[PDB]
């Protein structure tokens, strides 16, 4: 996968709400993973690595 | 390939080519299941106990085959033994009852 | 509502919260959350995209 | 007599808590020292990780220092370091021990879910924790002052109250504390309160733990394990020769992980001892403690916690808690057809190899050799002789061929081996169905039986012969593939004319004479007279005579048909169907040996005339469609039609997509049936008139018809258009491949074929793994099943009745009711009249009787309502097998059965194989119908909250029962009239839970055969109802207890024993104290979870939680089973072991 | 508004199945641990799994995973609870090591008085040189050396 | 060779039952106490005695009166032997 900023969505399957979700996630050559998703409540998190 | 009788592993006592002379073939779990669906109780016992895993019941097996006689006293498994004391090792006692 | 989601208040709290978050079970520092996160994505060393 | 000491055989087998004691019986020694050999003579210093002393010798009969060498001296103690001289192999058995300094908690009884030290105790994990790591004290046997017994306290705490009360409070930290608190509990005396508290206090939360509570109690009381055992004194340390330290090439060493742990654990241990003597403060001798903890918990399982790790390797050590065979071979594989059925051509190397004591034993016996190193010498110079000495060796001695990938009973099969000079294995073509082993490169596997048992085995079970039916259904296994079908449907077969039509001669001999001359043509109608047999008379062949319409072809064919068979059978056209249902008949009617010699010569004729027919195939034998492009170009009318809509807007993009996909779906169809016409008749010739058409004698026709390879598919897609495709996306393409394979396949319509492809190399692939996975479960719900009893006697039985599915008959009554057993004796349309008399076998002439009449249902006894408790008899399962004969009485069914269903499971693709899995599984559907719990008028009650309560009234009943139906859902059941209990309130699938509570057990045991028979039969696959009865038995086999006077309320526990319990009840004991249940549906995955031996259970369940939780009760593994007498390596108890394990479970519990 | 541990079983529960990372963060801030995990997946695979086919008994199979949610502090791991053990204990003052070493002093030299007034403890070394002098000892396992 | 062992499971039916007896069998001719009821083509012990089965004059019930014969064979023999030890008194 290359480096750069990735957005995917999850849409289905996830709390089986059919409500989809969506995340975009930070892909370095060489470092640490920043990751932001949705969920349910429609509240923003991050997560590193 | 085909192997009679080779050479064997140290750790548990079973049929590992060393010499390039190669190592018997795996009876599987599917294998036994197949022997256990024909009515043959001694093909598989002889196939896990004295063709490979009895230290005793391999060469005793085989001065029989030698003798002329084809039979088996096969004894335990070395596998099940190290199993033995390697439960027992624990703080576990494992005991063989009766008679 | 993210916002009312969140624990933290200042700067300081945020650099506290992840820094537990990353290296749990272990007290934290200022010059530790601020080492750690600046060395995060913010570092020449241990962060690149070429 | 005095019962014995030393070894016998034993029987079963006891786990158990080892006592401090217990282990130091075990201990030859104690290992005080982390030093394992002295760096430069590698021998073992004294009293260490490895010891001569302790242990044993490092070489046979040889003390260590030396001093007594000789084989002589023996149980002699050497007095310069006392080694008894014996044989190295006792540095494999005898143990060692460690004294600790302080107590330790093992690992596996402190972390393994149930918490053992915790839940024996009532006292919380964490707050044990906090205790062995002196994070706080713990109160034990408080007395009579301020505090509970398992009350914690912390430093603060426990000051004041020790400043309050001096004595008549105790309390303790860290391993000391747990040990105390375990050793101080008396079992009896909470015993007493609990069942007093139990009597007491009504209220489900409260009795239910505390009836759990005291059942654990009792039993742990019962199992003569003691509290304080689970906290280790003595560590007993693993004998060296399994833990070894061998050296290697370039001086090298290599060992276990276990003498790195073992040593860690040692020498904290000593520094304990150490830091105890030099009186050190508390913070110290504390840290060592834990430390010591540590190195024990990371000594036995070191999967908990945080994984120590290897000394300069990264990865964790292994932890304690952390088959070949001789006399076998393998090789790429041949055909042989020149080969008989009951034989395999054998290379001779190979043979010679593998037999290589044999033949020393055979060579020395006639006294070619002077002795066995002589007769090695010759056979290693392979001397002229020492071949015709392994011809004596090999006749009469069976070998083993076995296949990769091994499902049902027939991967592995016995023949007679026939010395072959190459090294390949030459294996019969009527057995390549049964191995599913193509010639494309697969391999083989080659066993010897070495015991006179077990080639008498594998020529009366295993043999080749003995098997030629299929285990899952009755049909022929040995069915006749490729080739041969073609050389006898060429063979037989006619055209419109030909040489020698319409003459006559007198039989077959000059049919085949006039044939091989080039006066007759193979395939040319004649009129012969032939002589064809009937065994009709009582046991007696009647001979008779006449003048038969056939092909020249079908009549030499008769040569080979033996006996009462009548001519009518080779007289048609001879496809691999009617091949098929020749040699069954065959088999049903004259028998065994003359089926087999059948089926050879049928081959063998297959063969030659499949040879002689110069069957090939060309370029212009696939014929396209005159007609084709004219299709594409109409249907390529109807898309621009439809695309014009849409731009007019007359239709909806969807709408347009479906119409387009819809004629292009059509076009294929006429295209296909198009090709299918002109391949099929085509054929236009002339016999003394104008013209007249027949069956096209076109070869890859002749290939397809005939059944020999290739279908009407593939042929479609050779000539006419292939399909529509579709991106991996699910989505089908509106712009088909209208290109075939005789024509070139432009770029495109190849790139989007590439991924049909793939998906289906990969869906297969994965298909693969599902099929054995579902085969492994299957093994493992079923296995010690076996036949047991003989009859059992039980008019219970199914009602067997055609399927009658929409239409006419998708499967027949004959079917269903074929070599299974009536219940009880059917009837005429008239009475008076047993034409079937109660338990009675019912094979081919029987079901035949029964067709006669014009009988729709025959009651049948099943595996699944059998009354023989730990098994099935003989009389209820059914005959299928190799033979045509009743089931015998120990064949193990179970796994045969399991075999059966999951073996076709390959071919399987809601529905599918995943749908056969839920069934088996139990599983409630995502959407499901709920049944009428009670029968009655209903009404709908209430109003909405999350649900709009339905409230049944019974007619005569009371009517306790409301059901909570949530009204979102549309309902069915009339509001104003009467359902009977198990009515559809709603539409939907059914839980298999609900028809079996609600209708029945029969009801439920119906629909789960019916469901999987139906996914397989769709697929086109045959199993009989049996197997997928025997799972299914096994699936019910737990119940739920209701009432009482025995056992407890709730339980679940065994049909068997409960219903042996209550028939025992029934009469003597209490008049009739006996307790209802109700039978319970399990899913095949967890109704194998439960198995009496611990031993079976330890193997493919989660091994450290089952060995803690059978050591904690004591648990006696008395064996029984299949799964674990394997384990330990002694003869099955089924089979050919049955009269062994028989005779010795009968000796036994016993005088 | 707050009991934490639930709402990743309810939720477990009412999904029917959870991803191995679903738990992972729904999980409390109590309970990190790695091998926390491996237990537990068995504990929510018997009742509903999810690994990402068990038994419907459920009930204690809650109580006990509860019984681990109130077990989540002390990770173990004894360098840990060592570090913070002895964490507590107070740096020593300059003076504070005379005081204490003046204490030993104290003590030691309150034995060596009490040996010393000992009439058998003065006998012994009497003897004990008089097996010295008569070659049935050496002088170093007797004495270090006197005060010199 | 014996390539259809049928009618030796026809005369004992069990066909486990075969397999035990005839190795039995094959057992008094292999390591010989004994001699074959049929004549030998040079067919291993194994397959002399499924033809033994075969032709009926070899089963559980014979083998086993066969062998309580010879007990008391050798009984006879040891009469005075055994009766000799009466040291025992
Ligand atoms: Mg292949
Ligand atoms: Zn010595
Ligand atoms: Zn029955």
């Amino acid at each position: 996968r290359s480096p750069g900023v990735f957005f995917d969505s999850d849409k289905g399957k996830t709390h089986s709400s059919g409500k989809v979700l969506y995340n975009a996630r930070i892909i370095p050559y060489r470092g640490s993973w920043l990751d932001f998703e949705f969920d349910p409540k429609d509240n923003l998190f991050v997560r590193i690595d | 390939h085909a192997r009679s009788t080779g050479s064997y592993s140290l750790v548990t006592q079973q049929p590992l080519g060393g010499k390039a002379q190669f190592g018997g073939q795996r009876f599987g779990e599917m294998e036994v299941w197949a022997l256990e669906a024909y009515g043959a109780a001694y093909t598989l016992q002889e196939m896990l106990t004295v063709k490979s895993d009895d230290v005793n019941g391999r060469t005793k097996m085989y001065k029989n085959i030698v003798d002329g006689n084809h039979q088996m006293e096969p004894g335990m498994p070395e596998s099940f033994n190290v199993l033995l004391k390697e439960i027992r090792s624990l703080g576990i006692n494992i005991e063989l009852e009766d008679e | 509502e993210t916002l009312r989601v969140d624990p933290t208040n200042d700067r300081l709290s945020a650099l506290v919260e992840i820094y537990r978050m990353m290296r749990p079970g272990e007290p934290p520092t200022r010059e530790a959350a601020e080492s750690l996160f600046e060395n995060l994505f913010f570092s020449e060393d241990r962060y690149d995209l070429s | 007599l005095k019962a014995q000491t030393k070894t016998e055989e034993f029987d079963a087998i006891k786990i158990a808590l080892a006592s401090p004691d217990m282990i130091r019986s075990w201990s030859f020694g104690e290992v005080k020292k982390p030093e394992t050999i002295n760096y430069r003579t590698f021998k073992p210093e004294r009293d260490g990780l490895f010891c001569a002393r302790i242990f044993g010798p490092v070489k046979d009969y040889e003390c260590l220092c030396g001093k007594y060498k000789r084989l002589k001296h023996r149980g002699v103690i050497c007095e310069k370091c006392g080694v008894e001289v014996t044989q190295t192999k006792v540095r494999r058995e005898r143990m060692g021990h460690i004294e600790l300094a302080s107590p330790t908690a093992h690992i596996w009884f402190l972390k393994s879910l149930p918490s053992r030290i915790g839940l024996l105790l009532d006292m919380p994990l964490r707050d044990i924790e906090r205790v062995l790591y002196f994070e706080s004290y713990v109160v034990i046997e408080g007395g009579m002052t301020n505090l509970e017994r398992q009350q914690i306290l912390t430093e603060e705490q426990y000051l004041d109250a020790l400043e309050e009360f001096g004595d008549e409070f105790d309390a303790k930290m860290g391993a000391e504390a747990i040990q105390a608190l375990l050793k101080s509990m008396d079992l009896e005396q909470e015993c007493e309160q609990l069942r007093e508290e139990l009597n007491e206090t009504n209220s489900e939360t409260k009795r239910k733990k505390l009836t759990k509570r005291i059942k654990l109690l009792e039993a742990f009381v019962q199992s003569g394990n003691k509290p304080e055992w689970m906290i280790l004194t003595v560590l007993p340390v693993l004998p060296p020769d399994l833990r070894p330290l061998v050296p290697l090439d370039g001086g090298r060493f290599a060992t276990s992980d276990l003498n790195d742990l073992y040593r860690r654990v040692i020498n904290r241990n000593n520094r304990l001892k150490r830091l105890l003597d030099l009186a050190a403060p508390d913070i110290i001798v504390r840290n060592e403690k834990r430390m010591l903890q540590e190195a024990v918990d990371a000594l036995l399982d070191n999967g908990r916690r945080g994984r120590a790790i290897t000394g300069s390797n990264k990865r964790p050590l292994k932890s304690l808690a952390d088959k070949r065979v001789d006399y076998s071979g393998r090789s790429v594989i041949t055909v042989g057809p020149y080969l008989r059925l009951h034989q395999c051509g054998l290379p001779k190397k190979m043979a010679l190899e593998l037999f290589k004591p044999f033949i020393y034993g055979k060579l020395e016996l006639r006294g070619l050799a002077t002795t066995i190193k002589a007769a090695k010498k010759m056979v290693e110079r392979e001397e002229a002789v020492v071949w015709d000495i392994l011809d004596e060796v090999i006749r009469e001695h069976p070998v083993l061929l076995n296949r990769a990938p091994t499902l049902h009973r027939l991967g592995i099969q016995a023949f007679e081996p026939v010395l072959i000079e190459g090294k390949a294995i030459q294996l019969h073509p009527l057995v390549c169905a049964a191995y599913n082993a193509d010639f494309d490169g697969d391999q083989m596997a080659v066993h010897v039986p070495l015991t006179l048992e077990a080639q008498l085995e594998a020529r009366a079970l295993m043999m080749s012969t003995n098997n030629i039916l299929s285990p899952a259904n009755g049909e022929p296994i040995i069915v006749p593939s490729q080739d041969v079908v073609l050389g006898l449907y060429y063979m037989t077969r006619d055209c419109v004319n030909a040489k020698g039509e319409g003459m006559v001669l007198t039989g077959p001999k000059e049919a085949e004479r006039l044939y091989r001359s080039g006066l007759a043509s193979l395939h040319a109608r004649v009129k012969v007279r032939i002589t064809e047999y009937e065994k009709d008379a009582n046991g007696e062949l009647v001979a008779k005579t006449s003048l038969k319409d056939t092909t020249v072809g079908r009549a030499i064919l008769w040569m080979i048909v033996p006996k009462g068979l009548p001519y009518s059978i080779v007289n048609q056209a001879l496809g691999k169907k009617a091949i098929s249902k020749m040699l069954n008949t065959c088999y049903r009617i004259l028998g065994l040996k003359p089926t087999v010699i059948f089926a050879d010569q049928i081959m063998y004729t297959g063969f030659a005339y499949a040879a002689r027919s110069g069957a090939s195939v060309g370029i212009d034998d696939m014929v396209i469609p005159e007609k084709k492009h004219e299709i594409i170009s109409e249907a390529e009318a109807e898309v621009a039609e439809i695309q014009e809509q849409f731009q007019s807007g007359l239709v909806t993009a969807g709408e347009r997509y479906n119409k387009v996909i819809d004629i292009w779906a059509a076009a294929n169809d006429r295209v296909s049936k198009a090709m299918m016409d002109n391949l099929q008749t085509e054929t236009v010739i002339n016999r003394d008139g104008q013209e007249e058409k027949q069956v096209s004698f076109n070869s890859i026709y002749m290939m397809a018809d005939s059944g020999a390879r290739g279908s009407a598919a593939q042929i479609r897609q050779l000539a006419g258009m292939r399909g529509l495709m579709a991106k991996p996306d699910g989505s089908i393409i509106e712009t088909p491949i209208t290109a075939n394979f005789r024509e070139g396949l432009n770029v495109l319509q190849y790139f989007i074929s590439t991924h049909g492809a793939r998906k289906g190399l990969a869906d297969t692939a994965l298909k693969t793994a599902n099929s054995g996975y579902l085969t492994r479960r299957l093994v493992d719900v079923a296995q010690d099943l076996v036949v047991t009893e003989d009859d059992c006697g039980t008019h219970e039985g199914i009602m067997m009745t055609p399927v009658i599915e929409g239409g006419d008959v998708k499967e027949p009554l004959r079917d269903r009711v074929l070599g299974r057993v009536t219940a009880e004796d059917v009837l005429k349309p008239g009475t008076a009249d047993i034409l079937v008399p109660r338990n009675t076998l019912l094979h081919e002439q029987w079901c035949d009787l029964l067709e006669e009449n014009s009988v729709d249902a025959v009651k049948v006894r099943s595996v699944v309502s059998c009354d023989t408790d730990f098994g099935v008899c003989a009389h209820c399962y059914g005959r299928d097998l190799a033979r045509g004969h009743i089931i015998n009485k120990g064949e193990a069914i179970g796994v045969i059965a399991a075999q059966s269903i999951g073996e076709p499971g390959t071919q399987l693709t809601t529905g599918g194989l995943p749908r056969v899995a839920d069934l088996f599984e139990a599983r409630r559907p995502k959407e499901p119908a709920i049944l009428a719990e009670i029968s009655g008028i209903v009404s709908f009650g209430k109003e909405t909250k999350g649900k709009r309560r339905l409230v049944i009234t019974p007619v005569d009943g009371s009517d306790p029962y409301e059901e909570m139906i949530p009204k979102w859902r549309q309902l069915n059941v009339f509001e104003g009239e009467r359902v009977e209990r198990g009515d559809v309130i709603s539409d939907g699938p059914e839980a298999p839970h609900d028809i079996l509570r609600l209708r029945g057990v029969h009801a439920v045991t119906r629909y789960i055969v019916n469901e999987v028979q139906d996914v397989y039969r769709l697929q086109g696959v045959k199993i009989n109802d049996k197997h997928i009865e025997v799972i299914v038995r096994q699936m019910l086999r737990k119940a739920t207890i209701v009432n009482a006077g025995s056992s407890d309320f709730l339980e679940g526990e065994q049909v068997e024993y409960s219903r042996v319990k209550i028939a025992n009840r029934e009469l003597e004991a209490n008049g009739k104290v006996g307790a209802t249940y109700s039978r319970d549906l399990l899913g095949i995955t967890k109704a194998s979870l439960a198995t009496e031996s611990f031993i079976s259970a330890a193997s493919f369940q989660e091994t450290t939680r089952v060995l803690t939780e059978a050591a904690v009760a004591g648990k006696r593994d008395e064996l029984r089973g299949l799964k674990e007498n394997v384990i330990v390596g002694r003869l099955i108890p089924a089979g050919t072991g049955y009269a062994y394990h028989q005779d010795r479970m009968r000796r036994r519990a016993a005088g | 508004p707050q009991s934490q541990l639930k709402l990743l079983v309810t939720r477990g529960k009412e999904q029917g199945y959870l991803t191995y990372a679903e738990v992972n963060d729904h999980l409390p801030e109590d309970i990190v641990d790695s091998d926390q995990i491996e237990d537990i997946i068995q504990m929510i695979n018997d009742m509903g799994i999810q690994v990402m086919n068990t038994a419907d008994e459920d009930a204690a199979e809650a109580a006990a995973q509860v019984l681990s949610s109130v077990e989540s502090g002390r990770t173990t791991d004894p360098v840990r609870m060592y570090m913070r053990e002895m964490g507590t204990v107070e740096l020593l003052t300059r003076e504070g090591e005379i005081d204490i070493a003046k204490r030993i002093e104290d003590g030691i030299n309150q034995v060596q008085c009490s040996v010393a007034e000992y009439p058998e403890a003065i006998t012994y070394l009497l003897e004990q040189y008089d097996r010295v002098e008569a070659e049935e000892a050496r002088l170093s396992d007797l004495i270090t050396g006197f005060v010199d | 060779a014996r390539v259809t062992v049928q009618d030796a499971v026809e005369k004992i039916g069990n066909r486990f039952d075969l397999v035990l007896v005839a190795a039995r069998r094959a057992r008094q001719m292999q390591v010989g106490g004994k001699d074959p009821l049929v004549p030998e083509e040079n067919d291993k012990t194994t397959v002399i005695a499924l033809r033994e089965i075969e032709e009926g004059l070899i089963n559980n019930q014979i083998l086993d009166v066969r062998e309580r014969q010879e007990q008391q064979e050798q009984e006879a023999a040891e009469l005075q032997a055994v009766t000799a030890i009466a040291e025992g008194r």
